[PDB]
RNA sequence: GACGCCCUGCGGCCGCUCAAAAGACCUGAACCCGGCCGGCCGCCGGCCCGCCGGCCCCGUCUCGAAACACGGACCGAGGAGC
RNA sequence: GGCGCGUGGGCCCCUCCUGGUAAGCAGGACGGGCGAGGCGGGACGAUCCGGACGCCGGGCCAGGGUGCGCCGCCGGGGCCC
RNA sequence: CCGCAGAGGCCCCGGGGGCGAAGGCGGCGCGCAGGCCCCGCCGGACCGGCCUCUGGUGCAGAUCUCGGCAGCAGUAGCCGC
């Protein structure tokens, strides 16, 4: 939890998942920033990483915002790995600061198949 | 997918194309004969070949 | 056969096979008796003999009537079966002799630690019903075993 | 931080439907004076359609709902669990931090409390439309305890009106302190630079 | 030897439709065929269904997740004979050799550099 | 199926023969059940695992079946184009 | 050209008809659909509105909608139990 | 094409086996799948990969057949003389 010490946020909550009344999509999750009620304003805020704090464990679960979402301000975020329902409601951290945590807030997707004719090596 | 393909199009012809019989004196034959044709185009050995290739009842 | 193993090996063990008596009353008998010391076991025993204390129910209950003997134990419900009464005091005295004997512990200290009862087969019989039809009379046997050793902790 | 609305002149529909995204979202409010809340349309209106609604129950055992509370805050605790799925675990947490009082006791006398014009009556409303408060119609379907708020109101008010005073003086020697300090200058003028 | 990373398109197995309400249903892949059948129709619900179309790609196919393939033999002769090709095959003892035959195959193996996939098993 | 020790008797323990109790007997599955030890409701999907989302009971005749249309408590083995 | 199977109880929509007071009634006609068509919407439906299907990642968007349940909204003109 | 039982062959000094076969239980891996393989425990004498040949050759249903067995339930009941 030390590698974020310190660091001063703009808090912001995770409301659920990008979804329709039909089907779920959970890797996807919306976000609400604070301070933030127009679309143009949440262009102001695009590719920024972000923190989750687990309620169990108490590391942070690093990931990064993508695009807007509606008219209103809300923003889709991807995380290192998908989140669980227990989290809906939480507060999530926008650093003000510059962090370099490396991969650790890149999907597991673009981690594993960022190329397709990737080479094993021994 | 979503695509119409079936307005001006018929259905796909079957056509022998190997002779079909145990004996390896045709199936060596046959196979000489395409080699043939593939290397020149000649119309003779393509009617050789498809005749190599027909049934007994075909061949009076 | 016994389904109790450990490396306590200082415990008293005895058992009997086809005890013609009904399963579920020994079965209630013997998680009655489960985790007392031996003393207090054989004067409740003693006791339900002649109507003092009661069996409380905790598995076959349907039918069992409430007692004010049962007040709390955590269900309401008891009988005071004899023939398991007995069947019980009968294997418990052997095991605590076989106890005692082989490992010269006296009486005192010694708790019943575990126990386990399983269905056995049973004698067939006929009855018969209206309309000239027959039907089955069956009794419902059981095998009991019985562990006394040192202390549960 | 806990949220704590006056819901004196709101709307209650327009209201409910603020406070319960708000619930969903992990905040939790408090709702005073809800006696006061506001019910658009003519009071005979309103009476019949809650003597309607009244009327609906079991017919084999009037013990197994649907129930119908008649205390105003009851009354705005079942309007708000209509916006709300409260049969799931996600929704019944959410209910369970929700307060609703009728007057202002003293769990919350302490509190700061805010509005949402948006839910307002006298910017919801034209001036020639019907109203009336919840308070009314709970008294005529068989609220019993009008009288006792009322009265209770009126003597924590002349209370809060013997406050006011002391808190003006007070709060007049931390505006002269204030503006002697010198560190708190060079935070504003840090300030004004940016329009704050 | 070098190769691709392996995909597999799918990680879980194809239960049988039903197989978890009866005993009597095993859970080894059938086709559902009923007139009313809800699995047969697809509906949003359920559960997959197999098709071409999951098959792996072909580079990869058969390849174990050290990167070898596999090989089973049984006798020291099977293994000297068809194991030229030592690049890519690794060989695995049949269930049924017993631990003189064993020992005897582990030491011609390790003499010829080839790769042996269970060769812990049978020593105590 | 030695000996020894408990037991008013019924029986029990400890051990003995044997490679092995294999102890009235080869192996010993499923359904159903008792003890101890861990959990809290079925299936699919995501996840740091209990949260969110989706899901009417199959087979059959039928224009049309979740049907207040019929058959089916459960398990094993047998069972119908030669 | 040869050999051969299943089928020979159908029903619904659009527009056009006949008998009947009428009928979710009975009988006909061009085109389409369900039968034998997954998916989104129409709260809810075999047939309506879109769209007809190998397993996946990204983008655009039909039909229908955008207080809260429940993903998604504002601005302007008129009327208003 | 996968699997089952049997027949004719091969299995480089002549296929695997009490240094443990078939079968049972639990757990990895491989295959779109039918299935296959390996490991650990149990068991105690047989077993089969590839080519050709053969068939009484694959079950959820039939008010299916035979056997075993549950809930109901310590329940109904143990009223003539
Ligand atoms: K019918
Ligand atoms: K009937
Ligand atoms: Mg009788
Ligand atoms: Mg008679
Ligand atoms: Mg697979
Ligand atoms: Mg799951
Ligand atoms: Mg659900
Ligand atoms: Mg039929
Ligand atoms: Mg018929
Ligand atoms: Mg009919
Ligand atoms: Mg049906
Ligand atoms: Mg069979
Ligand atoms: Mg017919
Ligand atoms: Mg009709
Ligand atoms: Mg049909
Ligand atoms: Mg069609
Ligand atoms: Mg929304
Ligand atoms: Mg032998
Ligand atoms: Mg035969
Ligand atoms: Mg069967
Ligand atoms: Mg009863
Ligand atoms: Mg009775
Ligand atoms: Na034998
Ligand atoms: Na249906
Ligand atoms: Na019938
Ligand atoms: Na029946
Ligand atoms: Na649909
Ligand atoms: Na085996
Ligand atoms: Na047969």
């Amino acid at each position: 939890m030390e590698e974020i010490k310190g660091k001063t946020f703009l808090p912001a909550i995770f409301v659920g998942y990008q979804r329709s009344r039909a089907k779920q999509r959970e890797n996807v999750a919306l976000v609400k920033v604070s301070g933030i009620y127009t679309r143009a304003e949440t262009d102001k805020v695009l590719g920024r990483l972000i923190a989750i704090i687990h309620s169990k464990s108490g590391k942070p679960i690093f990931g990064k915002i993508c695009r807007p979402h509606g008219n209103s301000g809300m923003v889709r975020a991807r995380f290192y790995t998908n989140l669980p329902g227990q989290l809906m409601g939480h507060k999530v951290r926008v650093f003000y600061d510059n962090i370099d945590v490396g991969d650790r807030a890149t999907p597991k997707y673009e981690r594993l198949y960022g190329n397709p004719n990737a080479t094993v090596t021994y | 997918m979503g695509i119409d393909l079936k307005t001006g199009i018929k259905k796909r012809k079957v056509e022998r194309k190997e002779p079909k019989s145990p004996n390896p004196y045709i199936r060596l034959l046959h196979n000489a004969f395409k080699v043939v044709y593939e290397n020149t185009g000649e119309d003779f050995t393509k009617v050789l070949t498809k005749r190599l290739c027909l049934s007994k009842t075909n061949r009076p | 056969k016994y389904a109790f193993k450990s490396d306590n090996l200082l415990v008293g063990k005895s058992r009997r096979d086809g005890v013609k008596a009904s399963f579920k009353n020994t079965y209630s008998t013997c998680r009655a008796i489960k985790g007392m010391g031996v003393k207090r076991a054989f004067a409740y025993l003693d006791n339900v003999l002649n109507h003092k204390e009661i069996v409380p129910f905790f598995k076959f209950y349907k039918g069992v009537g409430r007692h004010s003997q049962a007040r709390g134990s955590g269900t309401d419900k008891g009988r005071w079966p004899e023939k398991s009464v007995v069947v019980v005091k009968d294997i418990l005295k052997q095991a605590v002799s076989n106890a005692k004997h082989a490992h010269k512990k006296e009486e005192d200290e010694l708790y019943v630690i575990s126990y386990c009862v399983n269905r056995a087969r049973g004698r067939r019989r006929r009855t018969f019903r209206a309309h000239g039809r027959i039907s089955k009379y069956e009794s419902q046997p059981c095998h009991v075993e019985l562990i006394v050793g040192p202390k549960p902790l | 931080s806990r949220i704590v609305i006056d819901c004196k002149g709101h709307i209650l529909g327009r209201l409910s439907a603020i406070v319960a995204k708000e619930l969903l979202h992990g905040h939790e409010v408090a709702l005073v004076r809800c006696e006061k809340a506001i019910i658009s349309g003519a009071f005979r209106d309103v009476k019949a359609h809650y003597l309607k609604k009244m009327h609906k129950r079991t017919n084999f055992n009037h013990l197994r709902g649907p129930f119908h509370f008649r205390a105003p805050a009851e009354i705005v605790r079942r309007t708000i669990r209509g916006m709300i799925p409260y049969k799931t675990v996600r929704g019944s947490d959410a209910m369970s931090r929700l307060r609703v009082y009728d007057g202002i006791p003293p769990c919350c006398a302490r509190y700061k409390r805010v509005v949402c014009p948006s839910a307002m009556a006298y910017l919801c409303l034209r001036p020639e439309r019907r109203r009336c408060e919840v308070g009314r119609v709970a008294h005529e379907i068989g609220w019993q305890h009008a009288a006792d708020v009322e009265r209770y109101e009126k003597r924590r008010l002349e209370e809060c009106d013997k406050w006011y005073q002391d808190k003006i003086q007070i709060d007049k020697k931390i505006a002269e302190a204030a503006e002697k300090d010198a560190e708190l200058q060079r935070i504003n003028a840090e300030l004004a630079k940016y329009g704050y | 030897l070098p190769h691709k990373i392996i995909i597999k398109k799918r990680k879980n197995k194809f239960i049988r439709f039903q197989s978890e309400r009866f005993v009597r249903v095993k859970p080894s892949w059938r086709k559902p065929r009923g007139i009313d059948s809800p699995m047969r129709h697809q509906y949003r619900g359920q559960r997959p269904m197999v098709s071409i179309g999951y098959g792996s790609d072909k580079e990869t196919r058969f390849m174990l997740p050290c990167g070898f393939f596999k090989h089973r033999i049984s006798t020291v002769h099977e293994l000297k004979t068809l194991f030229m090709n030592n690049k890519t095959h690794a060989a695995q003892i049949a269930h049924g050799v017993s631990a003189r035959s064993r020992k005897q195959i582990l030491e011609e193996a390790k003499k010829m550099g080839v790769r042996v996939l269970n060769a812990d098993a049978k020593l105590r």
